[PDB]
This record gives C-alpha cells, structure tokens and sequence, in this order.
RNA sequence: AUUCCGGUUGAUCCUGCCGGAGGCCACUGCUAUGGGGGUCCGACUAAGCCAUGCGAGUCAUGGGGCGCGCGCGCGCACCGGCGGACGGCUCAGUAACACGUCGGUAACCUACCCUCGGGAGGGGGAUAACCCCGGGAAACUGGGGCUAAUCCCCCAUAGGCCUGAGGUACUGGAAGGUCCUCAGGCCGAAAGGGGCAUGCCCGCCCGAGGAUGGGCCGGCGGCCGAUUAGGUAGUUGGUGGGGUAACGGCCCACCAAGCCGAAGAUCGGUACGGGCCAUGAGAGUGGGAGCCCGGAGAUGGACACUGAGACACGGGUCCAGGCCCUACGGGGCGCAGCAGGCGCGAAACCUCCGCAAUGCGGGCAACCGCGACGGGGGGACCCCCAGUGCCGUGGCAGCCACGGCUUUUCCGGAGUGUAAAAAGCUCCGGGAAUAAGGGCUGGGCAAGGCCGGUGGCAGCCGCCGCGGUAAUACCGGCGGCCCGAGUGGUGGCCGCUAUUAUUGGGCCUAAAGCGUCCGUAGCCGGGCCCGUAAGUCCCUGGCGAAAUCCCACGGCUCAACCGUGGGGCUUGCUGG
RNA sequence: AGUGGCGAAGGCGCCCGGCUGGAACGGGUCCGACGGUGAGGGACGAAGGCCAGGGGAGCGAACCGGAUUAGAUACCCGGGUAG
RNA sequence: GAGCCUGGGCUCCGUGAGGGGGGAGAAGUCGUAACAAGGUAGCCGUAGGGGAACCUACGGCUCGAUC
RNA sequence: AGCCGAGGGAACUCGGCAAAUUGGCCCCGUAACUUCGGGAGAAGGGGUGCCUGCGGGUGUGUAACCCGCAGGUCGCAGUGAC
RNA sequence: GCCCUGCAGCAGGGGCCAAGGGUGGGGGUGUUCACCCAUUAAAGGGGAACGUGAGCUGGGUUUAGACCGUCGUGAGACAGGU
C-alpha cells in the first residue's frame, strides 16, 4: 500500500466568493488582528471537531461512550469555554467567538499590559510575556483555565519596570 | 512535450466571428508525430523561428480537446529555447 | 528471496509483550534460541539497561554482563542475547536484589521484588513425560528444561502438574496438583494475571484443546485453556504474586 | 536433472506457468539397480540433505531370511517373480516384493536396499 | 454545508449532456525572510551504458615461521576455525496454495543456544609457510629439500539404521511412535585440545527433549473479456515399486476410463500480494512506488561443487549477446549495493564526515570492522510555529511628516551543545535598520461604467459570448478585489452525478417493452400442527503482528512529533 | 354488417354436412399448492421475394407508346411482362 | 539442457498501383423531395427503376386535412 | 544400347527435352478453397535388419494364421537385391 | 607507331601508316536487329549461293484438324491473332 503523509489541521471553504461570509470574517480578522486567514480557519476547526464528537456520542450506549463524555466536558472546562455542571448540549452553542477570546493576543490585551491587539502580539513575539513562569512566543497559544491569573511580563524585560515610558503610556488607558 | 517546429500557420476562424489564428507544426521528438499548436499572445508568432525546439502542453477545452473558436487544434505552446513566451511578449527576456 | 535464516530483527517487529520504544531506532536485539520462546521471553541487556537502568549503554550493560554479576535461576549468564521470561528469579547480589519475572493484566513482562528466602526456589510446569533408555522417566517442563524420575515414583507426577526445586541444584520438593480446589496463576490469553480457584474442567474431542473454569476472589467466575492455567498451590499462593 | 517438485497441468488440463527457478532441496537421484552379483557386493555412502547418511546396495551376494523368529544368512541365487516389472527379473533385479530363490528355498524380500542397505526376507511355505 | 449556479426559445415548462465552483498526486511560469519535525527526492521513459574508489571480516586462550625490540612484548604474510546463505537494492516475471486468515504434519530437516544423562582409549601421514632453481607481457603457474596443529587418516568400543518374533512401561483424542527381551545383519564417534594455577575458565563426541529457522498439506477469500465453447492423454484413479529429509503421477511397470466445464472450463489481456492510501455526509468509487510482513530477481537462459543451510546479491561451468587489456601466444568484466558521469525522457541530490549511539559478525575477554546505521550538504517534497514593525499627534481619506519604544528576524561576539563540527539554547553590543508577490477586475463570481491607444485586422474566450471607430469584455495607466511566502497554468483519481441508481433512476409521445406464445435452469412462492436446528439472534473461550485511526494525560517554549493507557481496524475464522 | 364477435399474435365474413382447438356462465362434483416469471432453446408468424410443378379473367412493378411541361426519365390517358 | 536450423500458430506494427465511403469548410453548379391538403397527403416493410434530391407497385399506420 | 563421374547446380535450350530425385509398410500430423461429397497418400516428420526371451486374439491344441513389448548385437548402408 | 589542336598535366577532338593478334559472358522475345545488366584493354563491322540441313536442330514460316474477331445471303475468306 502507501503510508500516510501528515495532513493540514485546518478546512478551506466550499466556495471562495460569498459576500456573507466575507464580511463576517473581514470584520473577525480587523477586529481580532489575525494575520491571515489560517488562522481564523483553523479555530473554526477546532470548534467543529468539538462538535462533531458531541453530535456522534449524543445517544450513544457503552462503557467508552461514557468515558468519552467526560473526557470532553472536562477537556472543555480546562480550557475555559464550559462550566463545571455544563451539560453536552451546551457545546453546540458555543462559536468561534469564544475560541478567538481563548488566545493569548486577546487576553494579553483584555488585561491592560498592552494597548492594542497589534501591540499584544509585538510583546508576545519579541518576548516580553510569561505564563506560570515559562516564556511563550506563539500568540495564538489557547490558554488554560488555571494560567491566566499568572500572565505578567517577562522577568527580564523592560517593561518589568514600574517606570519605563512605554509601559507608562499603556497604564495611562486603564 | 518536447518538439520541433517545421512550418508557421494560420487557421480561419468559426463563423461568426472574423480572424487569422496564428499556429506552428511541431514534429514530436519521442514518437515522430507531428501536431498543431497555438501560440498565445499578440505578436507570439513574430518570436517564433523555424528549427526552433518548443514546448507543447494542453489547449484546455472540453473533453481535453479544443477551445473557443478555433477549430481542430488541441495544444498551445509555452516555451521557446527554454524561456516563457509570455516573458518574450511583455519583452523582459531575450530568446537564446 | 531468503537463502537461509535471520539474523536481524526490527523494531517495530518485535513482540509485544516488551516494553520498548519501537520509533527511536530501526533495530532490536534478536533473541538466540534457548530456555523459553520468543513470545514469553526478553533478552538480559533489555533488563539491565532499560527495565532496571544500571547501564546507559549497550557496552558498559556487556560489561556488567562479562564481570559476572546477574543470575538467572542461580546461575551466571554472560550473553547479552539469553531470553528470561516467566518465573524466572533474576538476582544482583552486590545490591541484595530479588525479582521474579512475570506478566502485566496487558500482556506485558514485568519484575516483580520478592525475598531471598523465596528467590531460592522456583516452580515448573510439567509439559510432557517420557520414557527414556534404561527404563527412566524423562519429565519435559515449560521453560523447555528437563528432569529424570524413577519408575516407581512414576504416578506421583503427570502433565499438568507442578514441581517446586531448589534452582541452581535442581533439588524437587512440594509436587503440587492440578485439581478441583486447586490456586491457579494465568499466563497468556485475554485472562493474564487473573488468579483464583479451579472449578471445573471440559474436555473435546478431535484435536481440540481442554478448558479449564476458575473463580477469582470476588466471586467471578470465568475460563481460560488448562495449558495456561499455572498451579502455584493447594489453596494459598506458595510463592508471592 | 530429477527435478521431482510440481506439476506442470492442473487437474482441469490447464497448463501452470513455474515462477521460480528449480530450488536445490526438490531435486532426486538415480535409482540403485539392485543386482544379484558374482564375487563382490558393493555398497555405496551417500550424504543428504542435512548432513545425514545414506547406504546404497549395488551388488548383492547375501540375505538374511526370517522364518518365525529365527534368522539365517545365506546366499541369493536366482531372483523370481519381481511383480514391479517385467524385466527385473531377467537383469536380475532386487527390490522390494521380489521373490528370491536361496540355499534354503524361496522368500520375499521386506526391505528397501536401496535405502537401508540389506536384503532381508521372509520365508514362503 | 446530506448545497447549487451558466448554457437549446420571440417567450415557457421538461429531458439530457457540456461547463463552473472543492480536495489530493505529478510536471511547469513568475516570485521567495527564519526556525522545528517527518516513513520525501530516476517507480511512470531504458530490469539502458560506463570510469575511479569503497561496501565482509575476525581470532596469539588453535599452529609453525620471520622480523622489530626488551627467557616478556610489538608487528608481517602463511596453515587452521567460525562467518561470508544476513544486511542492502529492484518489481522484469507470476492470475498461482503466489498472498491473506483459520488449521494440520502421528509424513520432515535444522550449525549457533538451553536442560538433563553419559564419554574422551590406542596408533599413523602428509603438506603451506621457509630454503635452492625458476617459466610467463600479464592473468597465473612448475621441480626439488624441510616441518607443525583444534589439518587429514586407521583400529576398537559406545552409538545409528533395516527386518522378524514377543511383552505391555509412557504420551496422546487417536500408535508398534517411545520403553523392555530375543534374533539375523549393514554403517560407525571423539580435540583430554588450550589457559591459569596448586581446582577453576574456554572448547571436543554420543543420546533424549525444547527453542530458533524453514520445507510440505488442506478449508475459506481476493481483476477484465463469449467478435474465446468444448478442454485434458501421465491426462483422472488403482495395484506394486523407485526416489526424496519427508506425503505425493514426483518418476516407472501393469489395469481401467476417468478429470474439468454456460454457477464460464480452456484461451487471451492486464498486473507483484497484503497491512494500508485518496476522496465523499454516508452507502460507495478509485489506487496499491517510498514504512512493516510475505514473494520473486541479479545482462538473457541453463547446469553444478562446497557447506546445517545456496543451484549462491561482492563465488564456479557453458551458449548467446555486448565491452575492455594484449608484446597477438592469450587473458578479463556486467553499476536492479554507495557516491559519480552519459543517455532516455515533461520529470528526480555530495565521487562528503564517523563507527560516538542502534544492531550484526568474529573473539574467554579486551576490542576490531561495517557506503547497514548515524551526521551533515543540495532540492518551492509533506506538516507545525512565526517575521517583513508598534504607539501617539497634525493632515487627509491606507498614506507624509513629527516625536518616541522594541529587536522575533539582521550583523558581530563569549559559553553550552557536538565523535569532531554545524545548527539550536543562555547572555552581551549595535541598529526600523535586512525582508511581498501572484492571479483577477462583462455574467456565473468578490471587485471601475475611470483615463490613452488600436480598430471584424490585431487580439480575448473552461462554457455563455466580446471586438466591426463612443470598446465597463483587446493592449496599457491608474484605482480596486481574493489569497498570501506563496500564487497561477497543463494532465490524472474522487466528488459534483439519483449521468450506473442495494440505500436511490428510468422505458405512450423525449434514448428505451423482444412480433407473439410454450417451456429448461435459476429467482419468487397460500393457511394450520409436530419435529430438527442448517441459515438467523444472545452469552462465553482461542485467533485476526507492529505501524497507521479516535480520545485523554505526560515530555520537547505550545504545536507538529514522541511516550503511557483506553477503544477501534484487519470486510472475518474457529471450540462450546 | 355494428361504437359488434372469435383468436397468442399474425389474422378470420355465401349456404349445407363431417372432423377438431379454446374460453365464459351454472355447480355443498373430483385432485389437494400441482403455482408466477422465465436466460439459453423451440413453435407460429401480413405483404413482398426465391425453388419445383400447374393455371392465368381482372388489376398491374419493369417496359412500350400519347399528352402536359422551360425540361418530364413523374403525376393524367391508352396497352402490357413478372406477380 | 542452452543455443543454431527447419516446418509450424496468434498478435501488433510499416508500406502498396488502383478503388470505397465519412466528416468539417466566408463562398461553384443542377433541380426543389419535405414543413400549409407544401401544390401528386406523409411515413413503415419488400421489390423493380432513375443525373440527384426521388418515382412506381403490393400490403400496413395516422405520427392526416376538408365536406 | 548401358554404368560411374571432383567442384559448381539450369549459367544449357524456343522450352529443365533427356536424365536424375521420391518410392513399400506402421505411427504422428495435415493449408487455401469447397457443389460439405471432397481437396488428401495435401504438405511435413519419425521408425524398419539379425539373435535371445516375454505376452495377446480365435482355437481342444507348444496344431495353424494374425497382433504387441523388452533386451543384446553387427554394418557406410536393414522396403539393403527385386 | 606518328601529325595538328580552341594540345598545361590527366584526358578529349580530328587525321595518317598499319588487318600480325584480340573482339567475350548473361535477361525478356522464334527472332537477325535493337534494348537492358554486370565485367572488360576493347567487348569493330562486313564477304564466301543473305558461307555452311547428301552436318545437327526444327522455335518461326496460317497444307490437311480446331477457336476468337471482322468481312460476306451463303459456300467461305483475312499480305489478322491463337
């Protein structure tokens, strides 16, 4: 036979010129400083394979269908889109929204260590950001429930100064 | 495919439309054959020699076949001495 | 087209019941041919270097080997290609330790601690019986190993029973049974590891193997074939599992 | 060569095609023509396939022939009646299910010379 | 996303095909900053052709010699032992018990390894190295003298095989298979060698079993053609034999007339098979080079020696075909092993470093070797993560300027890393400095009714259709849209397509009911009672390698990747 | 003489007699699922055409004439071979 | 049992004096058979005839109009 | 009126005239074309003696006739001449 | 063996003396002749009752038989063919 080459994580769309869908994800793209389109897609995927494991294990029997349900409640937890005493239907309603609102860029600037979205990822990408201690340059990192509270500047890093000019000109909007 | 060109040209266009299509018989040099092929752009034919060697790849019709208004020629050319016939048009390169 | 036998052995061919990286590198060690088969079996250098850690390396675990330090069954063993498998007691004196191979629930090999008072005997499963030259009785036992008895203490031993011995002498003592009552330890099959009591067994006709029903402490009942159920006592463990 | 390995024809009549060259392990030998001989018996040492050893009677002179548990050897003279084939009997050929005149009557021989290297038979009443 | 849009008319509803719009693979135009991971790179065409050098050795704990040193050691070729039958490459042939799965051998072999039970007695011989002469262009090779062994030979004893007659100890589902006794015969062992030291280590032979690796057999499953209908003559079977490691028309003598086939034989065509892969909502359709398992091959075609194992991938003999050296008397070689060059063709990399890791062989070991393997180098192979600036103010409606900040990337360094390097990682210094394109712009289909030019010519065009002197459709400028380190072009498979229809199509008039009837096989078949349990359903035992698929957790900054567990896959087989 | 009837279809019309095939109705008659369809295969099958033997009134392919007609190898008219 | 020679059987390929049909092509001629009762209603089957579309005869259909 | 003829093999001649070649029996195998009867002994290929032994058919038969097999052996040659 | 030349050489062209020797083998046709092929120094031609049938051959030359075409009422004919 053959063996398998690795394959793209992300879905490209059925038709590439639909006004509706080019304005919804022109105004997810300015809105959220996504640099290309990649990127928005492959959320996108990521919320439709947590769909498509609800649809296929809603009214399923066996041991491991069990298992599996609580595997991704808890997974979903983890990562901050359900609550604790959420259900299986509540994940076909979640949107893209939420997943979007779970990167680093968006909690970096919903914070107040920057002032924008595009300065959100300059920081992250010169290296000027930790999480639980650990430098990460990737700004589309998802963060977990349990590190937000943790997300402060780089120890070794200008801004860790209560006085420089630029992290003065970012307190000031707060 | 790789061939030779033998004798530039010019096929009538389908009524009702009205012009000279500029082409080139090309002798195949895996099996021998000789075809006809379309040379694309204006002015193309004027870059074309006799001898010269070509490359010769799909016209793009129904059926893998013919297109438009041209009747009965299937394939196009797309480089001469080794060089684009759409950088030789515009006027960037230099045939060899 | 093959001309004649192997020598090599990949890894990602390699039997299951190791634990062994199978991506990181191409080959494997192939097992020589010796006391167990390939499919209850692993060879010292994998014990030594990867399933204990005393070696980082293929050379200093050879090393180690060719000094003289690890003992199977009380016996010295320098060949980094010798296959250890189930009830074998593996011995470092220079640290005081004691281990007893034996099966995972998952079908894969393990070692078990045990004590020096206990890692001096050994059980073995009798396979087969023969008469040999001189009109002796030649008993054939799972790990392929063989011992001589007499004719009138010929009844005394039969084919599925179990025979504990003082390893490195070879000294029989405490012949266990196989009967209705009896404690019984499972080593292949869909059922490894699982322990408990024989309850019954059945027997087919043409060719077809005997099975053997057991019930486990819980009160579960289940099955399992007679050649994999291991008696290892009357009706408590003679050995620790 | 004594190929001995694989037909050729299905049992349908269709013709097989080999997709192989012939393998050493397949091959035979030439049959040993057990004759009654004159002065000398000859035996021939032959290896196999692993190592192993086989013994070719090519010349007989003796037989040991068995009547209810006792044996004696004696001297082959005439060979009668090889059921095999015809002309056995004329080359005066011995194999096994042939009928031997010896010093002591007639017997049927019981062993493969061939392969085993003796002529033993079984007296006929 | 279980989807529709354009095209036959003056207008309409239908049938039906073409085209658009998505994905993967290969070639190609234009263009290109960085790191990481991976099973990618002459498979499609020539299983075509060449030069240079490498890819298989090791043992002073088997033996003699010589030399270099200091009775001890270091080296050189030689005799001898083991290995060289694995590894690696390729898919020409093969429609077959070749492959897959379940079983079987009570019809067979097996050096290296494990266990147990037993042995090592007595005698002989030669010859390589070495010395004296050489022959021949080389490839190669003659005579005489001398000498060792774990080299070779003989005798004996153990032991092995055949047959006949008895007995009844063992195993097993089932025995003359093993055991005991007798008899007649054939074949017929061994290195008490080496090291240490005052018993131990490494080796030799016989027997019983196992393991490993194979040979042989069976049941079930897997492409197209009827413009291929009869095929088979050791062919089907029997008796008796030979040969084989072993069953067997495998081969022979004799006796018969059987074997296959319209449920497709035979013949031809095409092709290595699978695990798997691509695509799709699925049912399904198509492929099966790269990683694993199996099979076959080494210029074409045949035949043998040695060995546990070969009719031998770096060995032998012959014929055909080609090439090379030659003092013309004669000799040598096949690149489907690595790197390199030629050619063929649309189409595919360095004549690099190393045995440090994984493994193999040899060796008591210490260690040696390995174009396997590992490491780097080249290449728009696949995948992951990023860059080509950010902030504020004034002016416009993204840009200019002003003032600041940062350094992922860039340049230059020190450590760590590495077999050695390199890259990567930590730190230091400088500095917005070093880094966007391709296609489109009439409708399908997102985007201009703006300028200059040309003028049914020149050109565009998947399809519909534009252009004929006012060009939103040609060329170009300016603007704008899509995607973006990529974006377009050509060819192939899937989907689109309910245009192959089991799910799920049609046949009055659009393509389509044989001119009508009888009936063979097959398919479909009324109601009740009894039995059976083959199909069918449930439960339990033994199998269906790993990789690849889904889920969670853990380790690389996350991720791709790797590991630990739980499921699934292998279209199924078999005991109850 | 029909919008009629019989027949598997093709197709079947003066009267009388003989031989024969099938269907419908009526039926507390008999058998007791014997049924449907039907690949391959077979039977029947308008006109016309062929073989052999007869017959030949009317009609009439081919052909032979006369008109029409720009032309007439046709339509119209008069004869006529096969059938 | 190679290879050589010889007589055989399928398949593919490459050429041939001369002959035969088909398909496209701004545009050469002869007539006007089919669409209206298309100027003799059209069409099926068979047979004969004719520069060519066509004509005639026997049997059939309406997918044929007017009183 | 007859026999042989090295190397060539129809160059002879209007023309292969004349001469040569093949030849009996058994087994195998057999084209186009066809009025399906033929063509056809198409073409083409193998074998054949003597002696020693075994077997079959009919038959009452070591009477007589006919049909097969195996082995040994000699020659340039076995329908050895006709 | 010599002479002239629009004769450099190799060759060509045109003339004089000279008949001692040579001038062949094949394909289609009855052919002589003519045409063609490969060689060759060249492959000259004429006369002798178109040399040579009391030397050979007998292909041709329309005696007697027969067919086709054409001419002729016909019997038949043809400086036509077979």
């Amino acid at each position: 036979g053959d063996p398998k080459r690795q394959r793209k994580k992300y879905e490209t769309p059925s038709h590439p010129w639909i006004k509706e869908r080019l304005d919804r994800e022109r105004v997810l793209k300015r809105n959220y400083a996504l640099k290309n389109k990649k990127e928005l897609w492959r959320h996108e995927t990521q919320l439709k394979e947590f769909r498509r494991r609800a649809r296929r294990l809603l009214a399923a029997r066996g041991k491991q269908a069990e298992i599996e349900r609580q595997q991704l409640l808890q997974r979903l937890y983890r990562l901050g889109l359900l609550p604790a005493d959420a259900v299986l239907d509540d994940v076909l309603s979640l949107t893209v929204e939420d997943v979007l609102e779970r990167r680093l860029q968006t909690i970096v600037y919903r914070k107040g260590l920057a002032r924008t979205m595009k300065q959100a990822r300059q920081l992250i990408v010169h290296g000027h950001i930790e999480v639980n201690g650990q430098v990460i340059r990737s700004p589309g990192y998802l963060v977990l429930r349990e590190e937000e509270d943790t997300i402060t500047y780089a120890k070794g890093s200008p801004f860790a100064k209560e006085g420089h000019p630029e992290r003065m000109v970012i307190e000031q909007a707060k | 495919a790789r061939g030779i060109v033998l004798e530039k040209i010019a096929v009538e266009a389908k009524q009702p439309n009205s012009a000279m299509r500029k082409a080139v018989r090309v002798q195949l040099i895996k099996n021998g054959k000789v075809v006809t092929a379309f040379t694309p752009g204006d002015g193309a034919i004027n870059h074309i020699d006799e001898h010269d060697e070509v490359i010769i790849e799909g016209i793009g019709g129904p059926k893998g076949g013919s297109m438009g208004d041209i009747p009965g020629i299937r394939y196009k050319v797309v480089k001469v001495n080794r060089v684009s016939l759409k950088e030789l048009v515009k006027g960037r390169k230099e045939k060899p | 087209a093959r001309k004649g036998p192997k020598r090599h052995l990949k890894r990602l061919a390699a039997p299951t019941s190791w634990y062994i990286h199978r991506k990181a590198y191409k080959w494997a060690v192939r097992p020589s041919p010796g006391p167990h088969s390939m499919k209850t079996s692993i060879p010292l250098i994998y014990i030594v270097r990867d399933y204990l850690g005393y070696a980082k390396t293929a050379r200093e675990a050879r090393k180690i080997l060719n000094e003289g330090k690890i003992l199977v069954d009380g016996r010295v063993r320098k060949d980094y290609k010798f296959p250890v498998g189930i009830m074998d007691v593996v011995s470092i004196p220079e640290t005081g330790e004691h281990y007893r191979v034996l099966p995972n629930r998952i079908g894969k090999l393990i070692l078990h601690p045990i004590s020096e008072e206990e890692a001096k005997l050994k059980p073995f499963r009798i396979n087969n019986k023969r008469m040999v030259k001189g009109a002796k009785v030649q008993l054939n036992l799972h790990d392929g190993s063989n011992h001589l008895v007499s004719l009138a203490e010929k009844d005394a031993y039969k084919t599925s029973y179990t025979v504990i011995m003082q390893v490195p002498e070879r000294q029989i003592v405490k012949v266990l049974p196989f009967e209705v009552g009896a404690y019984v330890f499972v080593t292949q099959g869909k059922n490894v590891a699982r322990k408990g009591k024989i309850v019954e067994v059945r027997q087919f006709p043409m060719g077809w193997p005997d099975v053997v029903t057991i019930e486990d402490e819980n009160g579960e009942l289940f099955d399992t074939l007679k050649e994999y159920a291991f008696v290892i006592g009357k009706d408590k463990p003679e050995i620790s599992l | 060569a004594i190929w001995q390995g694989r037909s050729l024809k299905k049992p349908s009549g269709g013709r097989i095609i080999l997709a192989r060259k012939k393998r050493k392990r397949e091959l035979g030998r030439e049959p040993a023509n057990t004759k009654v001989g004159e002065d000398r018996e000859k035996r021939k040492i032959i290896r196999t396939y692993g190592g192993n050893r086989k013994v070719r009677l090519v010349e007989a002179l003796y037989a040991n022939v068995f009547e209810g548990g006792k044996g004696k050897k004696v001297k082959i003279l005439n060979v009668v009646e090889n059921p095999a084939n015809r002309q056995y009997a004329r080359r005066n050929i011995i194999t096994k299910g042939a009928i031997i005149e010896t010093e002591i009557g007639k017997a049927i021989v019981t062993s493969r010379p061939g392969q085993d290297g003796v002529v033993n038979a079984v007296l006929i009443k």
